[PDB]
């Protein structure tokens, strides 16, 4: 899964 | 449920509540802060996301658990359990979408408060594009990519390429593309055309905000590895 | 509320919500199960457990914060916000209270299910004496010293001394000996004996009893070279 | 702090 705005 | 509690009191146990990680009960302070009807800080802002990121990001991975349970059996229980927790984390986006639509953007005139939200409205339909299947995941996702939208065009003219809030939204616009819309190309133009104009940017910042500037960048990075 | 659904579907979803981290749901759908008003398995006694510890565990590390926050202020905030993670921390502790009298305690009839459920009787009285200061402080720890007592005096007659209920009993009676009723001697003296008992027992064990019984051992070890 | 049966 790719990283979002933690 | 909040309504007899004063704003600053609210403020407070919300960060109180950050501090002991009780993100149900943040998000419930920072709800009822919401809703005395002023505007929010750059600092009430972020308390909000912080608080709906938490919980909602609890719900994903739990839905994500119980769909990959669910499709590996191809009893009604697996389904009714992924439906409640499903249910729920719509509730949430919901409530959020909610808070967002009144008033909080209409009340925003400065592009850092009305990009900051409209990034929000993005993101809570993105999470409700992730589990949605009816007549509405059309429409879910391009009301995403419509909100998305108007905050890059905002972003683009009055924010410098740097900024936290510029990135972190393209960063999120990027994992929208990619892993909703079915658009892996367009992710991947965005986060490599964000990251070197974000680069050329970083020779006017201070140490502070190089650090802060920095570290979304290393996301877009992570992803870019992932996808190319 | 869990009354409508089947007994067996409350134990499924149970394992589900532990397989999705959703503790508060997996102590609903035990507390529904137990309500039904059958004996529970071993297998079903740890999923209670479990459940209940991780909700009750989440609220004991929050009210922790909150305490030390509030002692360090030497406005009512931060003491209304301690008081709510507080109250609901008690109304957890008891609910557990009140099933294992209504009726699990007395309808267990078996060794390993009674000493089970009077350990968590301590526990649960235990983590009650963790905040309590009112009149009725010490009533809680005699409450928590009786439960656990019991539990011990059965353990001894009828269990092995490397049984896990019985190493798991004796190390949270040690706990609550330091912790609890300011006696840290019996409490290592207890940790001690316990140890060294049960490292005599493991040569009778399997080699899956055996690494069963020396997880727990390492935990007296641990709190020994805490203490001593 | 001491630990308990986790
Ligand atoms: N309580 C919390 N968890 C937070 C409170 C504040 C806060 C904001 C303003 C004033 C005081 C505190 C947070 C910062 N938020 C961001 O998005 C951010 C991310 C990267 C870099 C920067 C950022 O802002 C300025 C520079 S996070
Ligand atoms: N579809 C595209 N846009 C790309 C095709 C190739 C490519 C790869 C091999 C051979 C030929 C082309 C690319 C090379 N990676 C980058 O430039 C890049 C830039 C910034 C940050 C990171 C990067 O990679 C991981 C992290 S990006
Ligand atoms: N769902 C869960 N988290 C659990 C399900 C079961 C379970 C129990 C019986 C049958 C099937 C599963 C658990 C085991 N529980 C213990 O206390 C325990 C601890 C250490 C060693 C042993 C133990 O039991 C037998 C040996 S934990
Ligand atoms: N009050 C006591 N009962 C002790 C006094 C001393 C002592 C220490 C220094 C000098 C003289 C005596 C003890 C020594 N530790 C043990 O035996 C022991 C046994 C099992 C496991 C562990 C142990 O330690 C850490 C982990 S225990
Ligand atoms: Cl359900
Ligand atoms: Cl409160």
């Amino acid at each position: 899964r790719p990283s979002s705005w933690r | 449920a909040m309504g007899s509690m004063e704003r600053a009191s609210l403020i407070q146990k919300a960060k109180l509540a950050e501090q002991a990680e009780r993100y149900e009960d943040m998000a419930a302070f920072m709800k009822g802060a919401v809703e005395k009807g002023e505007e929010l800080s750059c600092e009430e802002r972020n308390l909000l996301s912080v608080a709906y990121k938490n919980v909602v990001g609890g719900q994903r991975a739990a839905w994500r658990v119980l769909s990959s349970i669910e499709q590996k059996s191809n009893g009604p229980e697996v389904r009714e359990y992924r439906e409640k927790v499903e249910t729920e984390l719509q509730g949430v986006c919901d409530t959020v979408l909610g808070l967002l639509d009144s008033h909080l953007i209409k009340e925003a005139g400065d592009a850092e408060s009305r990009v900051f939200y409209l990034k929000m409205k993005g993101d809570y339909y993105r999470y409700l594009a992730e589990v949605a299947t009816g007549d509405d995941k059309k429409r879910i996702i391009d009301s995403a990519r419509s909100a998305y939208q108007e905050a890059m065009d905002i972003s683009k003219k009055e924010m410098p390429p740097t900024n936290p809030i510029r990135l972190g939204l393209a960063l999120n616009f990027s994992v929208f593309h990619y892993e909703i819309a079915n658009s892996p190309e367009e992710a991947i133009s965005l986060a490599k055309t964000t990251f070197d104009e974000a680069m050329a940017d970083l020779h006017t910042l201070s140490e502070d905000s190089y650090k802060d500037s920095t570290l979304i960048m290393q996301l877009l990075r992570d992803n870019l590895t992932l996808w190319t």
